[PDB]
């Protein structure tokens, strides 16, 4: 019992920055205007917390991958996502080449897998 | 936990966790090893053996010295770096990338 | 002495993964857009080396050129005021983070190669005596 | 050389994985290579090929190495440079 709920908290964190990952390609446009306009890097982030995105909703589906640390303030908040600023340094960090088709799918896909394990860690919790 | 700075408990003295949180080794850990400054001239790069301040002392990261620790060989948590956290990204990036 | 060749060679290689960066920052919207429709990181590098990119305002800092590495091929770098990619600089371009992306940030990379550039002709004048 | 594989110069197999930009007065990054058999994320301990032979790209017990010890290339991995750039990445940036 004591590791599933290791499994659980292991999946939730990393669910956490593929959310925004994913949200940050569903918005690529603005994001990237946002960035090269951000005098620094430091700057770029704040202004990625500030004003929240559209979302990736669909498959954003449950109330459980979010991290049980993850402040109220936080995550999806009337159809828009609000960034950490843990979040807004992994968009920061993002390689170029992370924005190619068959690289913006393998997000998408490790993020549904996470929420597909964080689902049966739960019915394993509940059960 | 990234950017946190151990002891060991040798060698060095202090050590940085640079590796990812969200990345399981287990038992393992990627650590880049803390260098009294004075042990260095002021010539070298800031950029890839960056400086920070730890306590009472200034410390250097010797970046080429990064090697993974046993967490059995891990002591106390002495100190975060985390505001330090693009300086020692690109410390590791500039050495893999050059950039 | 060799020890100026070997410091001339390192500076021109350093230098030319850096101009890469330049041109590739003098013209990334249609560098981005490429990126983006590309279906992976191959192709892109592909795409990337296969059409040349206008010398932004990089033209003038990149201007009788020694920066250039003594192996880099004649089909390469600045060939009639378009810059060709090496696989190799594609890579690099495909490589950058998103916050190198900043104003700030930017300029660092401006300002690194200036000084090799610097470097390299001071090398060369070395050479000369 | 970055992606190349060497041996040590004295009896075993390791792959540069450092920037040729980036100069390390005599020490030069290495990851070492463990036989791929033995290994029941794949995508942090990249598979190799060398002759008719697989192996681990060891990511986890990365190292600096004096060049002095840098025996033979065996071999070039240039060509997985993404994969193994992408297992270098996911351990500092986690992605």
């Amino acid at each position: 019992t004591r590791r599933t709920i290791f499994e659980l908290r292991k999946a939730r964190d990393r669910a956490h920055i593929l959310e925004a990952l994913a949200v940050a390609l569903a918005n690529i446009d603005p994001i990237i205007e946002l960035i090269r306009h951000a005098p620094t890097p430091a700057e770029a982030k704040t202004a990625l917390v500030a004003n929240p995105w559209q979302l990736v909703a669909a498959m954003l589906e449950d109330d459980a991958a979010r991290p049980e640390w993850l402040e109220p303030e936080f995550g999806v908040r009337d159809g828009l996502y609000y960034l950490t600023e843990q979040q807004a340094q992994a968009i920061l960090d993002l390689r170029l080449q992370k924005l190619t088709g068959l690289e913006h799918e393998k997000l998408l896909d490790e993020y549904k897998e996470l929420l597909d394990q964080i689902a049966e860690l739960l019915r394993i919790l509940g059960s | 936990m990234q950017f946190k700075v151990y002891t060991y408990k040798s060698r060095y003295r202090l050590f940085v966790d640079v590796q990812s949180d969200i990345i399981d080794t287990p038992g393992r850990r990627m650590v880049i090893p803390l260098a009294s400054a004075r042990l260095l001239s002021d010539k070298v790069s800031r950029e890839l053996y960056p400086v920070v301040h730890i306590g009472d002392e200034s410390w250097r990261m010797m970046t080429t010295d990064m090697a993974s620790v046993p967490v059995s060989v891990i002591g106390e948590e002495v100190a975060d770096l985390s505001h330090r956290e693009n300086d020692i990204k690109n410390a590791i990036n500039l050495m893999f990338w050059g950039i």
